[PDB]
């Protein structure tokens, strides 16, 4: 359950990544499929070699689910059903494998926001991933 | 843990930057605002009631660099951390009972505090090469669960 | 005691000069002395057995000698007791084995807190001769021009850019810093690229002396240069911005050059009032439009 300081320090966070939230999607994505390469089970028929358009553009994809995430962080059951959809109900993605981004997002936003990425603003960040995660990887209809 | 040369290269020249008497107090503190029931097992550092008591207090700066100590020991010993790890992994586990997920935990932390402080240069593939390495700290340090 | 610093020998096939064009250092010094790249190729102290090899940069002093940045030749880490950072506003020099002594901002180690301090493509700080002649100075690697805000867009630098900086002087064989907390007290010069112009005060106290207010200062790519005063005095500045662009891993532009930036000031031959200075981008904005040299907030 977040805080009111940890919505607030979402939307601060993720506000500064502004129109680069595509290059820190890609980045993440990159930063998953080459430390932990299960993960890339989930994309049989991707390019996911160092340059590839195909992760660029998925990273995009990505990246604006969360911003929309972040928009709704009041209500994310609802805004996110049609994802909950694809990943708990299509895909059947395990849950480890949110971990495993959701730590490579961290990490993408440790190295790249260093004057934000402080202590109690890493505590929010990660709660607000677990719980993009949970509902993602949850059947509720 | 095998590095490759080019990984173990980068991770030793990145290892070479850090402050020793700093970084491994940052990742403990990191742990513990994080992670806050971590905090129970250092009921005796005194105030930890906030990000900031946490990140200024001096028995977690102090602590950590034993923690960090320990990392530093394991690079030079990449083929026997079970080995070196084996006294710790008593300590923590049969002793403390620290839930091994928590090991895990740590290292991921400590990975977040090395690209905090290292940017461009904590590349998708130096990162790799760290998971490599926290990834046998954390199982070594777990031994004696298994 | 603080130890002796040592020259580096540059004739070991360890330590390789740097003649690329990208790696080219530029230095702003009251009385000669650059910082000069380098390839170094050293042993881990954490693996043994290996030979690691990175760029770096030295300091080449006067007399023609060369040093690395260390410990002791670096001011004073502030403490990390609480959440608040002060900065020492007085710190010791190193003895060298010249007969002279060295201050610098920085090692490349890792820290927190004070942003100023923590840079990565420029040093300043201060040689003093044997004699007590002291030559302060400030170099690095110079903002290329075609990557400076607003270039993209516009083919020209473009906006307002706000530094954090300190400033640094030497009084009674010590180094003397601006006063600098956490900001709550600290620094800060403002370039506009609209006007061309650079403003704003480096902040002094007890130990430095004087504040220095920049009266008059033209930038111009990614030098500038004009006047300063200090305590009814006037003083030269001559500078410059510093620090490559940053990239995204996949090559596109993350920020701009001219990260970093630094300077001397100076208000005569030996005169003690002499400065240098150096310090990171805090906030920047091509698109402003503004033609003033107010800070960014
Ligand atoms: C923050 C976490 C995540 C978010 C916000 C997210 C979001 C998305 C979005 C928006 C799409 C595309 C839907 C569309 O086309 O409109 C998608 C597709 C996908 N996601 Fe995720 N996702 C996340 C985590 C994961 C993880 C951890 C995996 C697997 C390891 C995964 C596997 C996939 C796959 C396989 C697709 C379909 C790609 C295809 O067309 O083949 N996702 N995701
Ligand atoms: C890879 C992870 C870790 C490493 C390398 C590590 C290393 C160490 C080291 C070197 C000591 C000092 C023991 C001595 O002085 O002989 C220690 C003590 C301790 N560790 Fe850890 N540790 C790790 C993870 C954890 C975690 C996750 C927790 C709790 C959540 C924890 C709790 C403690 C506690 C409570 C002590 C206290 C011992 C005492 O006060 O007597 N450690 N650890």
């Amino acid at each position: 359950v977040l805080s009111p300081a940890d919505k607030t320090n979402v939307k601060a966070a993720w506000g500064k990544v502004g129109a680069h939230a595509g290059e820190y999607g890609a980045e993440a994505l990159e930063r998953m499929f080459l430390s932990f390469p299960t993960t890339k089970t989930y994309f049989p028929h991707f390019d996911l070699s160092h340059g590839s358009a195909q992760v660029k553009g998925h990273g995009k994809k990505v990246a604006d689910a969360l911003t929309n995430a972040v928009a709704h962080v009041d209500d994310m059951p609802n805004a996110l059903s049609a994802l909950s959809d694809l990943h708990a109900h299509k895909l059947r993605v395990d849950p480890v494998n949110f971990k495993l981004l959701s730590h490579c997002l961290l990490v993408t936003l440790a190295a790249h926001l260093p004057a934000e990425f402080t202590p109690a603003v890493h505590a929010s960040l990660d709660k607000f991933l677990a719980s993009v995660s949970t509902v993602l990887t949850s059947k509720y209809r | 843990v095998h590095l490759t040369p080019e990984e173990k290269s980068a991770v030793t020249a990145l290892w070479g930057k850090v402050n020793v008497d700093e970084v491994g107090g940052e990742a403990l503190g990191r742990l513990l605002v994080v992670y806050p029931w971590t905090q129970r097992f250092f009921e005796s550092f005194g105030d930890l009631s906030t990000p900031d008591a946490v990140m200024g207090n001096p028995k977690v700066k102090a602590h950590g660099k034993k923690v960090l100590g320990a990392f530093s020991d394991g690079l030079a010993h990449l083929d026997n951390l079970k080995g070196t790890f084996a006294t710790l992994s008593e300590l923590h586990c049969d002793k403390l009972h620290v839930d091994p997920e928590n090991f895990r935990l740590l290292g991921n932390v400590l990975v977040c505090v090395l690209a905090h402080h290292f940017g461009k240069e904590f590349t998708p593939p130096v990162q790799a090469a760290y998971q490599k390495v926290v990834a046998g700290v954390a199982n070594a340090l777990a031994h004696k669960y298994h | 005691p603080i130890p002796v610093l040592r020259a580096v020998d540059t004739t070991s096939p360890n330590i390789v000069a740097d003649t690329s064009t990208d790696r080219e250092q530029r230095t702003f010094a009251t009385q000669g002395g650059s910082v000069k790249p380098f390839t170094i190729t050293k042993p881990s102290p954490y693996i043994p057995g290996l030979m690691l090899t990175n760029q770096e940069i030295l300091y080449q002093a006067p007399d023609g000698k060369y040093y690395d940045f260390g410990t002791y030749n670096t001011l004073i880490m502030p403490s990390s007791s609480t959440s608040a950072r002060v900065l020492p506003n007085s710190h010791p020099m190193q003895p060298l084995d010249s007969g002279g002594k060295m201050i610098a901002c920085c090692t490349n180690q890792t820290s927190t807190g004070m942003n100023a301090l923590r840079l990565k493509s420029m040093q300043f700080g201060a040689w003093m001769s044997p004699s007590k002649t002291v030559s302060l100075f400030a170099g690095g690697t110079p903002a290329p021009t075609d990557t400076l805000q607003g270039v993209d867009t516009a083919g020209r630098p473009t906006g307002k850019a706000t530094y954090e900086v300190i400033g640094l002087r030497v009084k009674n064989d010590r180094a003397v810093t601006s006063s600098y907390e956490t900001v709550v007290t600290g620094s800060f010069l403002t370039v506009n690229f609209n006007t061309g112009k650079l403003g704003g005060t480096i902040v002094g106290n007890s130990e430095f002396g004087d504040s220095i207010e920049m009266r008059d200062v033209n930038v111009n790519g990614n030098q500038f240069s004009g006047t300063a005063s200090s305590g009814g005095h006037t003083g030269q500045v001559s500078g410059g911005l510093f620090a490559k662009e940053e990239r995204f891993y996949s090559g596109t532009l993350e920020h701009p050059s001219g990260g970093e930036i630094g300077g001397t000031v100076n208000f005569g031959s030996n005169s003690p009032l002499n400065a240098s200075f150096g310090g990171t981008r805090r906030e920047y904005n091509a698109a402003d439009t503004s033609t003033d040299t107010s800070h960014l907030v």
